[PDB]
RNA sequence: GCAAGGCUAAAACUCAAAGGAAUUGACGGGGGCCCGCACAAGCGGCGGAGCAUGUGGAUUAAUUCGAUGCAACGCGAAGAACCUUACCUGGGUUUGACAUGCACAGGACGCGUCUAGAGAUAGGCGUUCCCUUGUGGCCUGUGUGCAGGUGGUGCAUGGCUGUCGUCAGCUCGUGUCGUGAGAUGUUGGGUUAAGUCCCGCAACGAGCGCAACCCUUGUCUCAUGUUGCCAGCACGUAAUGGUGGGGACUCGUGAGAGACUGCCGGGGUCAACUCGGAGGAAGGUGGGGAUGACGUCAAGUCAUCAUGCCCCUUAUGUCCAGGGCUUCACACAUGCUACAAUGGCCGGUACAAAGGGCUGCGAUGCCGCGAGGUUAAGCGAAUCCUUAAAAGCCGGUCUCAGUUCGGAUCGGGGUCUGCAACUCGACCCCGUGAAGUCGGAGUCGCUAGUAAUCGCAGAUCAGCAACGCUGCGGUGAAUACGUUCC
């Protein structure tokens, strides 16, 4: 509730928008059917995890981008789970849609993917310091990773008291512009209510 | 907002004036923009994500 | 306002931009025609012809 | 402030008039940033002086400041149970701010009409020694004179 | 023992502690050093009046709910006449306004008419497509799992935010010292805006913070020339760069240069660094913005959303019409307009930036005193409209008066938006012309293009914003001795 988004910060200067178009008059309703796609998309395919979402409109033609660890589970049973969720866009938007998932090179090294597992985790009921622990270093593990900071908050492990604690390895310079910072947000559902995970991923400077 | 009030707003309603518009993403009904047709708050988690084109934090 | 509730003092300010350019005035020739309409571009551009 | 003096801005002369003491008139006149209209104000009143006078409107403000100007202040202070003034110098452009904010805030509450010829009546008034602004300095001085044990 | 009293000296009852050293913090009307519109020096206000807005209280059928020292009170609300709306009265419905599972049946749906305040109900029509041949779609009706809940708990929570405070701190690894909590590093001497840096040292290194990278404003170079510009020619309508044209100037938008104590003098352990010069558009962080460490306040939000438990299910769900959220013996808070001559009114006239526009902006013309009405060129826009900036300058008048100040209140007549303007819209015209003559104790903001003052634009938006908010430009000051005091 006192740091900046660290994608929003840097958003135009290092990362990049996850939808590109460009539209004068139909800007709301681009708007509402991308809002609508990512509901569609986010539900039923936890299991698959979805790292990001990119989407792609071209004067009337919607292409659909991707990015997952288990690309397997969303073709389906060779092509027909695909072709489903293709049709469920189709019957959304009215227009043609192509569907694309391409790869997700390192699962380790990529946040909204390791805050994923970890809140899988402590869904199933690991130990929270423990899969912190073990997410920490398997990412440490990892080509080109200058440092990474994991925060669990919540009542943590059935606690009445709601706490927050949160390591760190590396160097994770936030205030700093020319850093590329991975983030990654998502929430465990365990049988005592929400608890949010944040990664925070350092991968160096700049190209 | 209540779903029977969402509904009601995406309706077509007697008396076009009575016609409001909604946060397209939750439903609130106070500090809608015309433009992306999203409230205040959704608004800033949308830009801030990144998925708005052409948004992004401004300073001069 | 940054937050949800009553903190009216606390803000944040957001852009949206737009550039404009390329207003050239090639000829009309047919076989350029060809190449202007069969040619297809990022969609982040919006490109129109008068 | 705490971290040493600040710099002061320099003033130009003033067209009509070769000197910077005019500058300093009608900056203290002005308000609201209408400049012009203070120098509209500050060239009638010189105007209306040198046409009751004859002498030069510029040397008649000299002998008006020099009447008015202060030599002692009293800034106040406090030691023990009691709180008493302490009399001390004053600077030379202090003195010259403090006399010309005494001779507009005096002429802007005459019993007159408009400011031009009550500050016109102010400045001769002063330059003759006879103003309100005259007796200001005087009860300064009084009571600067008044409280010289507490020259610590 | 003269006395005061001294000496020897219990128990009942009662408590689960009472204590000694030392550690980390916090605090002190302890000490040292340093800083901040903190004071001082100035300028302008608020507290007094009228009105706008929010709140307490009171009232009411309801005056929905939340916020409550700084850090609640022009706050959630960037738009409450119906709608919004979550509240009240009454009229309905109750597998439901919306999604799926299980069992039947076959049109759903749409059009129009009546009754009704409306919700809804009935008169009658278009129709069962898809092969309701079977699978399919859809739907009713019966139900049944359910859906629904702005119902509770922010002291069960996520997320988001304020705040101390853009304050300069907060920590870790190894090593060393201590039985231990812990300490050291992070202390000492200088220096800085800075835990900024240098010199020493049982510490050596590191991390999040500081600074830097980002945006904007300030100078120049190159590229570029339309819808932008107009120097040199023609053309000069009409002077409206209007036209041919030009690459000169500006400007527009791309890439670069430039500012680093870089150079010089003095100081300083020759170090950090500091004082003053040169050259430069700019000189020591050039101005401004974005950026909020570890944490605190069980701070705020279950009414953005999400959510664990609890609760309702002919109602605490859902539909509708009127009403309320706009009340008013009072109180507080933030503002606007004033109390006038540095002014009011009248006439003429000059100089901006930043934005908005197809369910739109309306140039021109005609009608109207005016708000406005009508026709309609152009324009998804550097080309059209918005577009007249106002303070300013010149002239005339008023002559210190509760006024030719002030513009509340009230009477009459209208325009527009909207199904609808009573409760409860804005604006225009005629009349009306209140308090108010500078504001007690007290209290607030501001150090320069700042304060003060003057207009313009946008979001929300049918209309309500020329008193709020977020921005834009115009004019443009006075002071700072200093750290005794708060
Ligand atoms: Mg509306
Ligand atoms: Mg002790
Ligand atoms: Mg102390
Ligand atoms: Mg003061
Ligand atoms: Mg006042
Ligand atoms: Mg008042
Ligand atoms: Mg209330
Ligand atoms: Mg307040
Ligand atoms: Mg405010
Ligand atoms: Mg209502
Ligand atoms: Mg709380
Ligand atoms: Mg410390
Ligand atoms: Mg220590
Ligand atoms: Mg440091
Ligand atoms: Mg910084
Ligand atoms: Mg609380
Ligand atoms: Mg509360
Ligand atoms: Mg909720
Ligand atoms: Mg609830
Ligand atoms: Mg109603
Ligand atoms: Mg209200
Ligand atoms: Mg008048
Ligand atoms: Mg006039
Ligand atoms: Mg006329
Ligand atoms: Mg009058
Ligand atoms: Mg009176
Ligand atoms: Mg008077
Ligand atoms: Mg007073
Ligand atoms: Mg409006
Ligand atoms: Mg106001
Ligand atoms: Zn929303």
């Amino acid at each position: 509730g006192q740091k900046i988004n660290p994608h929003g910060f840097r958003l135009g200067i290092t990362t990049d928008w996850k939808s590109r178009w460009y539209a004068d008059k139909q800007y709301a309703e681009y708007v509402k059917e991308d809002v609508a796609i990512r509901r569609l998309l986010s539900s039923g395919l936890e299991r698959a995890g979805i790292a990001d979402v990119e989407i792609e409109r071209t004067r009337d033609r919607v292409r659909v981008d991707i990015h997952t660890a288990r690309p397997g589970i969303v073709i389906g049973r060779r092509g027909t789970e695909a072709d489903r969720i293709r049709a469920d866009l189709e019957k959304l938007t009215g227009k043609q849609v192509q569907l694309n998932i391409l790869e997700v090179k390192n699962p380790e090294s990529q946040a909204q993917l390791v805050a994923q597992g970890v809140a899988e985790q402590l869904s199933n009921r690991v130990a929270f310091r423990r899969a912190m622990r073990k997410a920490i270093q398997s990412a440490m593990r990892q080509p080109n990773v200058k440092g990474i900071r994991v925060q669990c908050s919540g009542r943590l492990g059935g606690a009445e008291m709601s706490r927050s604690e949160f390591y760190r390895e590396g160097r994770v310079p936030l205030h700093t512009l020319r850093a590329d910072i991975d983030y990654g947000l998502y929430e465990a559902k365990t049988t005592f209510g929400r608890i949010g995970v944040k990664v925070w991923i350092y991968k160096g400077d700049i190209v | 907002a209540k779903k029977a009030l969402v509904n009601k707003a995406a309706g077509k309603p007697r008396f076009a004036v009575r016609a409001y518009t909604r946060c397209s993403k939750c439903g609130r009904p106070r500090a809608v923009y015309r433009k992306f047709g999203l409230c205040r708050i959704c608004l800033r988690e949308m830009a801030h994500a990144g998925e708005l084109p052409g948004v992004q934090k401004s300073s001069w | 306002i940054r937050s949800p509730h009553k903190y009216k003092d606390s803000r944040e300010h957001f852009e949206m931009r737009t550039h404009k350019r390329l207003i050239d005035i090639i000829d009309p020739t047919p076989k350029t025609v060809d190449a202007l309409m069969r040619i297809d571009l990022p969609a982040s551009v919006d490109v129109n012809i008068q | 402030p705490r971290k040493g003096p600040a710099p002061k801005r320099p003033l130009v002369n003033d067209p009509v008039y070769g000197s910077q003491l005019v500058t300093q008139l009608v900056n203290k006149v002005l308000l609201k940033g209408k400049k012009s209209l203070a120098e509209r104000i500050v060239y009638g009143a010189l105007e209306q002086a040198r046409d009751k006078t004859g002498t030069d409107p510029v040397i008649t403000l000299k002998r008006a400041l020099d009447n008015v100007k202060p030599a002692l202040e009293v800034r106040s202070r406090r030691v023990g149970g009691a709180t008493y003034q302490v009399p001390v110098e004053v600077r030379p452009d202090r003195s010259t701010t403090l006399a010309l904010r005494w001779l507009v805030g005096y002429s802007r509450q005459r019993r007159e009409k408009t400011m031009i010829e009550r500050l016109a009546n102010e400045i001769l008034d002063a330059s003759n020694g006879l103003g309100a602004s005259v007796k200001r300095r005087e009860d300064t001085h009084k009571m600067a004179e008044a409280n010289r044990a507490f020259a610590h």
